[PDB]
């Protein structure tokens, strides 16, 4: 139902989070001057969580498929509603005189 | 007078008020005044000037009441037009056809203009065989077992809205599941008395 754009919303969050996260520990690193290029595994761990869920999240949102077999809807139309021409309606009938003469 | 009974009239407004717009007929069955009617069976709506399916319909209502010994003894048939009360090829060659198998058939015809909400008239004109054609045998007579009740009951079943239950044999044929012979329509005649 609609339970999967919350799903979505709060992966794109999350990946928001951590591209703040990442960008802050970058410049509080680019400010000791440490040549190490210490990058935390728990950043890239929450990154990719939110980019999976968010991933399976929107291939559910995309629409469904639908048979190209030409003759799959048309195995219960009737005639009832294939006789009726709304171009050539007329009103001179009984039903007039039914309801309210 | 033929002095139909309630079940038949009711089934054949039912019947005639579930689809204004389109044109209605069915069959008549009687028991093996001159010949009570018991009830009716309605056969189609929309076009009626095709063969095989009439064929078919026929066949299979005929063996039913031979198994429940009845007879086909007449045919009603309701046009399109409000002013339009005359019988057509279809319903003559249908009548002559149902008349060499039962004598006096009746040909019934349904009048729009007198198809008020509750009652006016019994909005039916009678036709009997002639020689070789059919004459309107209309002295202003009462075909009905009893105009008052019939006439109510009508009109309670209209009020009601209870023409959407009403299953003709064109919605048998569109699913095999429904059943021509109307059990509901009975019970509720019987139960409002």
């Amino acid at each position: 139902p609609s339970l999967w754009k919350g799903l979505v919303g709060i992966g794109l969050f999350a990946l928001a989070h951590a591209a703040f996260s990442a960008a802050q520990h970058r410049s509080y690193m680019r400010l000791t001057e440490k040549e190490d290029e210490s990058l935390p595994i728990d950043i890239v761990l929450q990154t990719l969580l939110a980019f999976a869920v968010t991933c399976y999240g929107i291939v559910h949102i995309a629409g469904e498929f639908k048979d190209m077999d030409a003759t799959s809807e048309l195995k219960n139309k009737t005639f009832d509603t294939l006789r009726n021409h709304p171009s050539f309606y007329v009103f001179n009938h009984r039903g007039r005189v039914l309801f309210r003469p | 007078g033929v002095k139909l009974t309630t079940q038949a009239y009711c089934k054949m407004v039912l019947h005639g008020a579930k689809y204004p717009h389109c044109a209605v007929n069915g069959l008549l069955v009687a028991e093996k005044h001159h010949t009570l009617f018991v009830d009716c069976i309605p056969l189609f709506h929309g076009t009626l000037a095709l063969a095989p399916m009439l064929e078919v319909a026929l066949t299979l209502i005929d063996s039913w009441c031979k198994d429940h010994s009845y007879v086909i003894a007449g045919y009603y048939q309701a046009n399109e037009r409000v002013k339009d009360a005359s019988p057509n090829q279809v319903a003559e060659k249908v009548a002559s056809r149902i008349a060499e198998g039962f004598s006096d058939t009746a040909l019934i015809m349904v009048d729009n203009t007198k198809f008020t909400m509750d009652c006016v008239a019994p909005t039916i004109h009678v036709y009997e065989h002639h020689e070789n054609r059919w004459r309107c045998r209309d002295p202003h007579h009462d075909y009905c077992e009893d105009w008052p009740e019939a006439q109510r009951i009508s009109a309670s079943l209209l009020d009601s809205r209870s023409y959407e239950t009403l299953v003709d044999f064109d919605n048998h044929l569109d699913d095999i599941r429904n059943d021509w012979t109307n059990p509901e329509i009975n019970k509720a005649v019987l139960h409002l008395c």
